[PDB]
């Protein structure tokens, strides 16, 4: 069934819970863009961030597992044949979400993997290195200009592997939802105070 | 707000059947998911049969696939469980659940995901 393989797998949210992120995500863009904090360091990045990230997922939002371009892609199918994969296949997962993020290129969630989840996550240079297994998991809420989603993991990475040391810094902005920090280079990552969770079903997507 | 309301549950002997109902109270939307669980003894609680009201999509539980259908009552807001061919490993605790998301409470997740509203459970004995 190799040449029957999807473009990608992953848990794609429901009708009901990729509008609600999308939503949120759309709250976040406006009051970023609106944080004076943030307005100081446009010369790193009126922007309106919701229009700056125009570029929209054109379908449910959804966190990719594993890229198999119809099975081209290197280890589609060992990962496809996995028996966790093919028994999990249509099956509801709620899924937590720690942190929104913003980049020049990207901005996203971040998806924190349960130790079950992780089976799901397919099994690298010096982005993922040194950062927990499964870190990349993320749902992408837009793209600037000319981006494609693919950038989302690294931009999450990146910021991630500030977080390891706690060269996040101190908090700029207490917000009822979270605390805001600035991680430099057009880099911004809001730590939400209670876990968002968010409806999915695991799937495959066929372009 | 949501309140689940369960009958149809008791003593059956072996090969009987049984149709079990919950009436939903204070949705304020036709596009919800319902569906039973079931706790046998000495087991954790699992997804035995769920439905989306709108779409109709329907799961079941391998070891009840062809013995109990679920269906619904739109206009009531009732959901109901007709089990024919009851087996002992039948018997447990019967819990109705519901969701507000229709598409994934359809799919009866497990309960280390769970449901948003749940029943009291009706006992249902199979001897």
């Amino acid at each position: 069934e190799k040449d029957f393989l999807p473009l990608y797998f992953g848990w794609f949210l429901t009708k009901k819970s990729s509008e609600t992120l999308r939503k949120a995500g759309q709250v976040f863009l406006e009051e970023l863009g609106n944080h004076k904090a943030f307005k100081k360091e446009l010369r790193h990045f009126k922007l309106e961030l919701v229009s700056y990230f125009g570029k929209r997922p054109p379908g449910v939002l959804h966190c990719t597992t594993k890229f198999c371009d119809y099975g081209k892609a290197a280890g589609a199918e060992e990962y496809a044949q996995q028996e966790v994969v093919k028994r999990s296949y249509g099956k509801a997962f709620k899924l937590s979400i720690s942190a929104l993020f913003v980049t020049p290129k990207t901005a996203g969630a971040q998806v924190v993997l349960t130790d079950q989840e992780l089976q799901l996550w397919p099994s690298k240079p010096s982005a993922s290195e040194g950062l927990p297994p499964g870190s990349r998991a993320h749902v992408t809420l837009g793209c600037a200009a000319d981006v494609q989603p693919v950038q989302t993991g690294l931009d999450l990475l990146d910021i991630l592997q500030q977080v390891k040391g706690g060269s996040q810094g101190e908090a700029v902005g207490e917000l009822p939802r979270g605390k805001l920090y600035s991680l430099g280079k057009g880099r911004w990552m809001l730590s939400l105070t209670k876990k968002m969770e968010v409806k999915a079903i695991f799937t495959g997507y066929y372009g | 707000e949501v309140q689940l309301e369960e009958s149809g549950g008791g003593l059956v002997q072996a090969g009987g059947s049984l149709t079990l109902s919950c009436a939903a109270s204070g949705f304020t939307f036709d596009d919800y998911a319902m569906g039973w669980y079931r706790q046998a003894p000495g087991k954790e609680r699992v997804g035995v049969s769920c439905i989306s009201r709108t779409d109709g999509y329907t799961y079941y539980l391998d070891s009840v696939k062809g013995r109990f259908t679920i269906s619904t009552d739109h206009a009531k807001h009732t959901v109901y469980l007709q089990m024919n061919n009851l087996k002992p490993d039948d018997t447990g605790l019967y819990y109705c659940a519901a969701d507000a998301d229709p598409e994934y409470g359809s799919r009866c997740p497990d309960p280390y995901y769970g449901m948003d509203y749940w029943g009291k459970g009706i006992l249902v004995t199979v001897s």
